[PDB]
């Protein structure tokens, strides 16, 4: 029953309205960090900060979820996008892995990131996790890690979100 | 043939102590030939007697992202870079289990974090994880990787 997915707060949007895409995990054993690569159509959707609406540049950082926010484990965050190609690449992780393990309180289920999409056009479009050569061993553009610092190579599914503004 | 030379520098801040450790040991190869050289403590390489032609020059070192410079025209003695404007190399494509994946990504950061907060007086410190060779495995090493995060060789 383990997975990573994206959920939209809204699956329909007029031009100028912001859709919040939340990256969510379920039952990832001893989860310590993620990196995901996301493909969208930049003519249809503009990536923006979901809280403020400030448009993403290629360095804009993801909005935090409920996981990876314990400051005692030294969270770090990356955003390295190609907005002209409709590619976002987002990552967040803990650095003080030993301290995290000593808590015996693993984070395994919950939201991990939020990104905003403002509609530029009304037409049907998709946001999906997508393979990147920057993550050659990714599972459909996803890499998840445990608190020993290792990539989790099996045991979870990638569930793509539904279409936006379909029909 | 003629001489192809130049300078390679890791892309992070160094001191008089750490510079000679990290500038040495980059292999520079003229692809499709037997001609190569290794950088000295100043980052300098010199490849003797290269036949005229157009080549890819490949630069490698453990725990660095490999760089290939395409379309290098050799017709005479040729300096590819200077000490003032060296060829930069990006630390943090880590050899994990003896193998690098050809990308700088989160796996590289977490490989270092397995030893987060250690120093060279600790048994758990590994010099290869101490990218800047300052005797500590710290956030500074992680930030060296983060500088060129989510990149592959074609991004040079
Ligand atoms: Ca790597
Ligand atoms: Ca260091």
């Amino acid at each position: 029953e383990s997975y990573i997915t994206m959920n939209f707060d809204k699956n329909t949007a007029e031009v100028g309205q912001i859709i919040k895409a939340t990256v969510k995990i379920n039952k990832i054993t001893n989860f310590s960090g993620y990196q995901v690569n996301i493909k969208y159509d930049p003519t249809v959707l503009q990536a923006v900060n979901p809280k403020t609406g400030v448009a993403y540049t290629n360095s804009s950082l993801p909005t935090s979820g409920e996981l990876l926010v314990n400051e005692d484990y030294g969270p770090i965050v990356q955003g390295v996008h190609k907005i002209s190609e409709g590619i976002l690449n987002l990552s967040r992780s803990y650095t003080a892995l030993d301290v995290y393990r000593a808590s015996e309180s693993p984070e395994e289920t919950g939201t991990v990131a939020v990104v905003g999409f403002k509609a530029l056009q009304k037409k049907a479009t998709t946001v999906v996790f997508e393979h990147s050569v920057t993550m050659p061993n990714g599972i459909i553009g996803t890499t998840l890690f445990n608190w020993y610092g290792n990539r989790i190579t099996s045991g979870y599914s990638v569930i793509q979100p539904g279409e936006i503004n379909s029909e | 043939g003629t001489t192809v030379s130049g300078y390679i520098n890791p892309d992070f801040v160094t001191t008089s102590t750490t510079a000679p450790i990290v500038k040495a040991g980059f292999t520079v190869e003229i692809v499709g030939t037997t001609k190569s050289a290794v950088t000295d403590s100043n980052g300098y390489f010199e490849i003797k007697d290269v036949a005229a032609g157009t080549y890819t020059v490949k630069i490698t070192k453990a725990n660095y992202l490999t760089r290939e410079i395409a379309n290098v025209s050799v017709t005479a003695d040729k300096e590819l870079s200077t000490s003032a404007s060296p060829i930069l190399m990006w630390a943090g494509d880590m050899a994990i289990g003896g193998t690098q994946d050809g990308a700088i990504n989160l796996e590289d950061i977490l490989e270092i974090c397995k030893a987060f907060g250690t120093s060279s007086t600790d048994a758990k410190y590994q010099v290869g994880l101490d990218l800047n060779r300052d005797g500590a495995i710290s956030l500074e090493d992680v930030m060296i990787v983060a500088k060129h995060f989510n990149k592959v060789s074609s991004d040079y």
